[PDB]
């Protein structure tokens, strides 16, 4: 008999709420502490988190909420400004959520002043996904279960359109901003949208059904990953129209594929918790095999650390955090 | 912003290769992969919008067109006829009147084989009717076909006796012979010249070249002598005879060797082979094959030879340039490096091979355009054919079927330096 | 099989190469007679002629054969069939040589197909099946005369005596007879030489110039023959360069009888040119009245005209012809005709000048040029797709190239080794695996375009329209070299016609009177009688001028607005809102008053209601619930009949060809609708009843629109080609995951091309028959498995079977449910994104089916979600109510029963949170059952214990009402935390009235 | 036949993690060494501590790569001296 490897996660954080989804920043904001935010039906939560690495006075993990908003839905998704920013007497900050009402909500907040949010037409169905598809925060592309790519300004007025024929599931915005507006589609197609002209400019084409999730390299924008069917797969654009990596994500249901925000090449792809505890694997590059693989009771929601090879994982009153280090 | 660009091409970009709007037919790399180019098999373009390639003893056809987002094309399948001495699509034309993308509309084909016996489709897509006519040929081995305007066509022998066949509107097929020469110092040729039958003292050399100049022209380059008729509807008439035996081999002798001073006892040995009867903006270019086998290795040595049409005749004035396109060569049987002008007026004539196509110019005429060389390096990118179609030159290519290369995307050229030059070369000083 | 004849053909005349034949078996109709849709086809290319026999309703195995007469190019013409009660002989005549052939007898290979089976092994099986031997049986045309190069003629029959007899035109102009001794004995074979006299006259004139009473001369050179045989003598008729139809007696070896038919046709001078090859003329004997029919096809370059004429004996034993009709004909040069005498009816087969390749029909006794019914050939590949720099290619492209009717796999195939390179051979490959390498190949034809240091949109899309053009125009090139032309074949018994293009065999069906009338243009509508179009001439003038506006409309209906329709009906819009959108865009842009004269039409109609209704009716087959639905053969040797490959082929290219054209007539109807509401309805003849009736059918006409939408995107979207073990495979997970409607069936995927429509007819329709052809036998045609099919009538009715089936607005879900069957979870899940926002019923389905998609990619939360819409409707939609009532009723409530099979659902899906919310759900049913409320309560106890909440496992033991059930878990909780070492949990418990329990536990 | 080779080794895998949950150290290396499995044997050795059958193992599987998982597995605990 053989068994491949598992273990239990490197930290954990207690919780007296369920945690649907959880995520730190994609790009830094001024903060060494490393701002996390995670939503549930009761509560959403900003924090700032720490791990000792230097200094007797934290031991272990040491978790600051920031601040915490009564809540009564399930968050659908949640996508900060590509503008960071939290180095300020009264830091602000400016993200986009959905929920289970079909619509948008701007939230913004000035640091224990106030809270708001914005009103926003929303899809026929639920929003699959959606960024801010401007590098200062003022547009948002939100792509539903309804096949229309929706690019909307911070007043709620639908600036643009991109008709789909089939249910856009993912929308990314250049992570350093360039027009360039990626779009994934559930049959694994790849369309590159430059917001000024309003029409495609590059294409990865895929027919592995389905697509669950994929990341750029944040080291490297011309680096795409993905999980597709059970695998994750790899394109290096502009010398790719069909997949040049596909090696098995999970023994799972694949369904986030995201990349360490701090090397060139970490990524994870995570597996679904159906019947059995949600298997999480760190791979590497030009190494098919995972280089780690955890087991989490629940698995809802995936994310990196900031500027570290931190992979997160939240679920059932609980919050798991896997160290990948080397 | 860019136009698709042909890999081993992607390096050019003074000319443009561009899909003509039509690839050829399946059935087309399947006869080429079991029968190869490189083995004798000879495909054309047609200008009319048409495209046919003959193999083994086979001829297939498909049209050819420009299109905006691709274009419907017919391919059809044909048996060349039989008694073949050597199989070969250049027995084989058609009278077309029509370009478009519909151009099935004006067809007419007359095939001979190498016996004198002449197969008249009134339409290829007619299948169903055949025209026997026996042409004055006994069991002679026809060459050539040269499609003239009032759908009718000049049955060339390897000999070349020329014979106008002529369409009826009731289904037969008419044998006029054409007259075979006039020269300045021969004897008699006014009588009427043709193989199994009596003998005159005309010029009789093999056939070279042919170029039906739609300047009411039918000339026919031989190894001696450029022959210009004007053939209408139904009419035939020699207008000139040049003899170029002689004249043409000393200026070409001269425009490669001349230097040397044994040139008495050397020009016996140059053979010089006029390849092509071609035409542009100056004229009649007449591409040249000179070489000398007594000096080794064997170096063909090819000059552009033109003679300045006036639309209808050539002038007495001759520019031999002598052009040299690399050392190697490539070969489907025999040597090759052929020249095309696509159209009568362009500058542009581009050699091409196996490998390599060669846009440039003569060297000599009234304007020029850039020399550049635009290669299909690869497997299956080799030239099985080369012309024109909806003014543009079109090549037809062994597993990409009809490419055109479009001048666009050079570099221009301003008047305003040289007048500066002129202006800065004058005053001066002293101190 | 390679035959090696010792002489070749002779050169000097018309090519004898490029034909073909068929020859249809009498013995076809009935499950056992000795063939039944069987016959056998042959195209001649030259020296090579390949024999195939097809059966449409069964597959015959090994039923190809290739013989390659070497030497000769076997005559156009040339082959010809004849029975007998043993054996089938092939008589086939090149230029220079006869050969004669046996054959086995289907009925002398044994007859029996009482077993039920889709394929059937052929008449050949080996080299023993077929034979040459005999150079009695194969003879040598001798020196004198021989057979001159510059005809085409050639017959052969066998006499009534059983000698075999050959007909060939012989050089002197005469009929050269090979005459092969009978199927009896064999001695020498004798030659014969038919003239214009006998051997005693032409001896008294052999010293006189004669060429009518002597030797023949070249003219006389016969060009088409025919023959007929009456007591024991053949006459041949011979049709010759000099339009002389010259007649020989066999016995007599001399001619009796030469007409100038050129009295009966306008006497063209340009016949005489064509009087080689382009006269055909072909022969049927109608047993019926004994009379044999001469159909004659001169042909001009100018028009050819047809002439039939019948044979009458008089008392000497001489026939003669009588002109029955002269139909004037084309100049389009003929590829083929014939004309049955089971119908007067003439077929043929031009070729015109495009490849737009010309066929009609018309009965010559009917007219004096006939008006020659149109048939419609399968589209030629199309023009423009996308522009590009105006469009981006690859998409408009790849849709085209998908398109059916204009592209074949092969020519995918080879534009797949188009752009791959190489030498070798791209063929014989999967379906799914020939689109991945046709995306593959066209993007590394791409990649190696692409060099630049830029990306633009316009290089984009030129890249793009330059390599899917390369591939495109490959495959539409070898679409055209397979619309060539080859020949054409007729069925009188069970009524199809075939036509041998180049390669492939293509078949003619008829059509509805609605799609007639909107194919046919309006010339030919008028030459339909108002009698077959509408019971009433007013009600046919009136579907007429309906028709005539629905062209007008789709002519000026352009591409662009095409795709604005389709754009428009994917993203959700009702069809009648872009119908009207549609319909002010071209009152905008009209200024050709083509919405005038459409108007005028409108008006000159007395009474559009029952056009309308009968072109609806026409349409509407739909028979709601599912208490026939059959899933497997009712074994009653019905199950023998049909469902092959080949009928599910020749079914799929008719339903797709239908789909395409009745939506677009949908479409154009609900226009026409909408601007005669415009127009208005108080200005025509039944003003009263027009108003509500336009009122009524405009949300019928939106729904069938929308249906017929759907049936035409069904008809070519694609079906994966995958093993029928991997997807019994994710049925078995499905069926893990507790899902019903798991169930698998056996279907044989074809090694091509596969739709999802492919898929649906291919599993379901096939075992569905014997109870349609339960139905359907007892309707019309024989009730008895050896029906004389109707076909005329049997596509009709299945087709509105089929309809019926696939009505949304029906409980009829089996596409869907197929679909779902054989896993084709991305072609259901656009299958109901179409469909879900105009569904009529089974809403609740839809949310089934997307949920299941969607639970094996593994969305919990909201795969949930969609089976909480389908649990709001599993009692109320009746497909659904079918798949329950299993869960319904019994001691608890239904709901509660349903709640509780649902929660083992959940229990098999995982996540105890789920069970929970189920659990929380169902409460409020649970207040009638003390057991379920107990083992609720317990299962809420047990999950505490799960997450460890102790304290609150505690306060969910107290709640529990029964001191059993209680004593129970509390059993389980001391085992569970003595195990887990939790020992303060026990103390600190605050127990009550339960403490002797625990005591005593 | 790759594609079965491994998706039987992932399920194997899955099938055979429970028991090694559990204990049952003879058994295991029994059925591990019976059919060769590498990382197995390996992490039961040196949770067992028992270097000897590690370095019998190695030499059996010197051609089987089972240094790679050697020096995995001591990556990953921890032990890089």
């Amino acid at each position: 008999m053989k068994q491949d490897s598992a273990s239990n996660a490197t930290y954990t954080v207690d919780c007296e709420d369920y945690v649907h989804v959880v995520e730190f920043n994609p790009f830094d904001s001024g903060e060494a502490g490393s701002l996390l935010a995670y939503g549930g039906i009761s509560y959403v939560v900003i924090a700032s988190c720490r791990f000792q690495e230097e200094d007797s006075t934290v031991e272990g993990i040491e978790f600051k909420t920031l601040k915490t908003f009564h809540h009564g839905e399930r968050v659908v998704a949640i996508a900060w400004s590509p503008e960071t920013r939290c180095d300020a007497l009264l830091p602000l900050l400016r993200f986009a959520t959905a929920a289970g009402d079909k619509k948008i909500r701007i939230f913004t907040s000035d640091f224990q002043d106030k809270n708001e949010y914005k009103v926003i037409e929303g899809h026929s169905g639920y929003i699959n996904d959606l960024v801010f598809c401007s590098p200062e925060g003022t547009d948002i592309a939100s792509v539903g279960d309804d096949h229309t790519c929706r690019i909307w300004d911070l007043d709620g007025k639908q600036i643009a359109m991109f008709i789909l024929r089939s249910p856009g599931m993912s929308v990314a915005w250049h992570p350093e901003g360039a027009f360039k507006l990626m779009v994934a589609e559930k049959t694994g197609t790849i369309r590159f949208y430059d917001l000024t002209t309003h029409q495609a400019i590059l294409s990865l084409e895929s027919v592995q059904v389905p697509l669950m999730s994929a990341d750029w390299c944040v080291r490297n924008t011309l680096r795409i990953g993905a999980v597709a069917g059970n695998d994750w797969i790899i394109w290096e654009m502009p010398r790719s129209s069909y997949p040049q990596d596909n090696k098995p994500a999970h023994a799972d249901r694949a369904r986030m594929f995201r990349w360490s925000k701090c090397n060139e090449n970490v990524f994870a792809t995570t597996g679904y918790p159906g019947k059995m505890k949600s298997q999480i694997a760190i791979h590497h590059l030009a190494h098919p095999q995972p280089i780690l693989i955890g087991t989490a009771p629940v698995g809802s929601g995936l994310s990196w650390h900031r500027r570290l090879p931190l992979c997160v994982v939240g679920g059932y009153r609980k919050l798991f955090f896997w160290l990948t280090e080397m | 912003s860019r136009v698709y660009l042909h890999p081993a091409a992607s390096e050019t970009v003074n000319y443009n290769v561009q899909l003509f709007g039509s690839s050829l037919p399946v059935k087309v790399m399947e006869a080429l992969s079991n029968a190869s180019a490189d083995e004798p098999m000879a495909a054309c373009i047609h200008e009319g919008g048409w495209a046919w390639l003959a193999c083994n003893d086979r001829l297939i056809i498909w049209k050819i067109s420009h299109s905006s987002s691709a274009k419907l094309m017919v391919c059809k399948e044909l048996p060349l006829p039989l008694s073949d001495s050597e199989w070969s699509a250049d027995l084989v034309d058609i009278c077309a009147q029509t370009g478009d993308p519909a151009a099935a509309q004006s067809v007419a084909l007359m095939a001979a084989t190498p016996e004198g016996s002449s197969r008249y489709w009134p339409n290829i897509l007619h299948e169903g009717t055949y025209i026997e006519s026996y042409t004055e040929f006994g069991s002679s081995l026809c060459a050539f076909v040269t499609a003239v305007k009032g759908n009718s066509f000049i049955l060339s022998s390897e000999k070349n006796q020329l014979v106008r066949l002529t369409p009826d509107a009731s289904g037969k097929m008419n044998q006029r012979v054409l007259p075979q020469g006039q020269g300045m110092l021969s004897g008699i040729g006014r009588r009427v010249s043709t193989l199994f039958g009596i003998l005159s003292p005309a010029v009789e050399s093999t056939l070279c070249s042919v170029l039906w100049d739609k300047g009411d022209c039918f000339y026919t380059l031989t190894d001696s002598s450029i022959n210009k008729w004007d053939l209408d509807d139904t009419s035939e008439s020699q207008v000139l005879n040049w003899d170029m035996s002689r004249v043409l081999r000393e200026y070409i002798s001269d425009a490669i060797w001349g230097s040397e001073s044994d040139y008495d006892d050397i020009k016996a040995g140059i053979n010089i082979n006029y390849l092509s009867l071609n035409q542009n903006c100056d004229g009649l270019v007449i591409l040249s094959a000179a070489w000398h086998p007594g000096d080794n290795p064997c170096q063909i040595y090819y000059t552009l030879v033109t003679v300045k049409d006036e639309g209808y005749n050539i002038s007495d004035e001759i520019t031999v340039e002598v052009t040299q396109f690399n050392p190697v060569f490539q070969a489907r049987g025999m040597q090759l490096c052929q020249l095309v002008v696509p159209n009568f007026s362009s500058q542009a004539c581009y050699l091409y091979t196996q490998e390599m196509i060669f846009a440039c110019s003569t060297g000599t005429g009234r304007s020029t355009l850039p020399q550049e060389k635009i290669p299909f390096e690869a497997q299956g990118d080799n030239i099985v054919g080369a012309g024109s179609c909806e003014g543009w030159p079109v090549f037809f290519i062994r597993k990409s079927g009809m490419l055109t290369v479009v001048a666009r995307e050079t570099a221009s050229v301003l008047p305003e330096h040289m007048e500066e030059s002129l202006s800065s070369v004058s005053k001066s000083s002293r101190q | 099989l390679s035959l090696r004849p010792d002489v070749s053909l002779v050169i000097g005349g018309p090519k004898y190469s490029d034909c073909a034949g068929g020859y249809c078996y009498n013995e076809s109709g009935s499950l056992l007679s000795a063939t039944r849709n069987r016959f056998i086809h042959w195209t001649s290319y030259a020296d090579t002629l390949e024999l195939v026999e097809l059966s449409l309703d069964i597959n015959l195995l090994n039923n190809a054969v290739r013989l390659k007469i070497l030497n000769c190019s076997i005559l156009p013409g040339g082959v010809h069939i004849c029975e007998t009660q043993n054996n089938i002989i092939v008589l086939i005549l090149t230029n220079q040589t006869v050969h004669r052939l046996i054959l086995p007898h289907p009925s002398r290979m044994y007859r029996s197909e009482i077993i039920s089976d889709s394929h059937i092994q052929s008449i050949f099986t080996d080299i023993g099946k077929t034979n040459f031997h005999d150079p009695n049986n194969t003879y040598v045309i001798p020196a004198i005369p021989g057979r001159a190069p510059n005809s085409t003629a050639s017959t052969a029959w066998l006499s009534s005596d059983g000698e075999a007899l050959f007909a060939l035109p012989s050089v002197s102009g005469g009929i050269l007879v090979i005459k092969m001794p009978p199927r009896d004995m064999e001695g020498l074979v004798t030659i014969a030489e038919l003239k214009q006299s006998s051997v005693m006259q032409r001896l008294l004139t052999g010293w006189m110039p004669s060429s009518i009473r002597g030797d023949p001369g070249p003219a006389h050179l016969p060009v088409s023959l025919a023959v007929h045989t009456l007591d024991h003598d053949s006459y041949l008729f011979a049709l010759c360069q000099d339009h002389k139809l010259r007649m020989w007696s066999y016995k007599d070896q001399m001619c009796l009888m030469v007409a100038d038919m050129l009295e009966y046709v306008p006497v063209s001078k340009d016949i005489r040119q064509t009087a080689g090859t382009g006269h055909k003329l072909r022969l049927a004997y109608s047993d019926t009245l004994e009379i044999l029919y001469l159909g004659v096809y001169l042909h001009t370059p100018r028009q050819g005209q047809f002439c039939v004429f019948q044979l009458v004996c008089t008392e000497s034993n001489r026939y003669s012809l009588e002109h029955t009709s002269s139909i004037f004909t084309n100049q389009e040069t003929l590829i083929d005709f014939t004309f049955t005498l089971s119908s007067m009816n003439i077929w043929a087969l031009w070729l015109d000048d495009d490849n737009q390749t010309v066929m009609k029909h018309i009965n010559f006794e009917r007219n004096q040029a006939g008006h020659w019914n149109p048939v419609f050939v399968n589209p030629l590949p199309d023009d423009d797709l996308a522009i590009g720099d105006e469009q981006e290619p690859q998409e408009a492209y790849l849709e085209c190239l998908f398109a059916p009717g204009r592209f074949t796999i092969a020519a995918l195939q080879k534009a797949i080794q188009i752009l791959r390179k190489g030498s070798g051979r791209v063929l014989d490959l999967s379906w799914e695996e020939l689109k991945k390498e046709v995306t593959l190949t066209v993007e590394k034809e791409i990649q190696n375009a692409v060099v630049d240091y830029d990306v633009s949109q316009e290089e984009f899309r030129q890249i793009n329209i330059e390599n899917w053009c390369k591939f495109y125009t490959c495959c539409l090139q070898y679409q055209e070299t397979l619309s060539r032309p080859l020949a054409l074949v007729v069925h009188p018994n069970t009524n199809m016609v075939c036509l041998l293009r180049k390669g492939f065999l293509s078949f003619l069906a008829p059509c509805s009177s609605v799609e007639h009338l909107y194919l046919v243009p309006g010339e030919h509508l008028l030459t339909v009688d108002e009698s077959v179009i509408c019971d009433d001439v007013d009600g046919a003038s009136d579907i007429v001028s309906l028709i005539q506006c629905l062209h007008m409309i789709a002519d000026y209906i352009t591409e662009d607005m095409a795709y604005q329709m389709e754009s428009a009906c994917c993203h959700p819009q009702s069809p009648e809102r872009v119908a009207e959108q549609i319909l002010e865009d071209l009152i905008a842009n009209d200024i050709d008053n083509i919405m005038e004269n459409i108007q005028n039409k409108l008006q000159d109609i007395r009474n559009p209601i029952q056009a309308i209704s009968f072109l609806l009716q026409n349409m509407d087959y739909e028979t709601n619930m599912d208490m026939e639905q059959s899933q497997h053969n009712v074994r009653l040797n019905l199950s023998t009949l049909y469902g092959s490959v080949t009928a599910s082929s020749v079914v799929c290219q008719a339903i797709y060809k239908i789909s395409a054209t009745r939506f677009l007539i949908c479409r154009d109807l609900l226009i026409l609708q909408h601007l005669l509401l415009r127009l208005g309805d108080m200005a025509l003849v039944g003003a009263g009843q027009l108003l509500h009736s336009q009122q009524e059918l405009i949300p019928r006409a939106a729904q069938l629109l929308l249906s017929y939408y759907m049936i035409r995107w069904g008809s070519q979207c694609l079906a994966c080609a995958v093993p029928v073990d991997l997807l019994e495979s994710n049925l078995q997970h499905l069926s893990v995951l507790e899902l019903s409607d798991s169930q698998v069936e056996k279907r044989r995927y074809t090694s091509g091309i596969q739709t999802i429509v492919e898929l649906f007819f291919e599993d379901v329709g096939r075992k569905h028959f014997p109870q349609v052809f339960a139905h359907l036998f007892i309707q019309s045609g024989s009730s008895q498995v050896h029906r004389s099919l109707n076909w005329a009538d049997l596509i009709h009715r299945i087709t509105s079977y089929l309809l019926q089936l696939l009505w949304p607005s029906n409980p009829n879900f089996q596409f869907a449910e197929c679909l779902m069957r054989n896993c084709q979870y991305t072609q259901l899940q656009e299958y109901v994104r179409l469909l879900l926002p105009w569904c009529q019923v089974n809403v609740g389905s839809c949310h089934f089916m997307l949920a299941q998609c969607y639970l094996v990619a593994g969305e919990g939360h909201k795969a949930l979600d969609c089976f909480s819409q389908a649990a709001s409707e599993v009692e109320r939609e009746d497909f659904l109510e079918k798949l329950i009532r299993v869960e319904e009723g019994e001691s608890v409530s239904p709901r509660l029963q349903y709640y509780n099979r649902v929660l083992r659902l959940l229990e098999d899906v995982g996540l105890p949170e789920l069970v929970i919310q189920l659990a929380t759900i169902a409460i409020s049913e649970a207040s009638d059952d003390w057991r379920s409320q107990a083992a609720l309560r317990t299962r809420i106890f047990k999950h505490h214990l799960d997450m460890g909440h102790n304290s609150q496992a505690y306060d969910a033991l107290t709640q529990i009402p029964d001191t059993s059930r209680q004593l129970d878990c509390l059993r389980q909780l001391v085992v569970v935390l003595c195990e887990r070492s939790q020992l303060q949990d026990l103390v600190e418990f605050p127990y009550v009235n339960l403490h002797n329990e625990v005591v005593g536990i | 036949y790759n594609i079965l080779e491994m998706e039987y080794a992932q399920k194997r895998s899955e099938l055979l993690s429970p028991l090694l949950i559990l204990g049952q150290y003879a058994w295991a290396s029994n059925l591990a060494e019976k059919y060769c499995d590498f990382d197995i044997l390996v992490q039961i050795c040196e949770m067992t501590d028992n270097q000897s059958r590690l370095q019998r193992y190695m030499t059996l599987f010197a051609e089987q790569n089972f240094s790679d998982f050697l020096f995995r597995w001591y990556l990953e605990k921890g032990k890089r001296g």
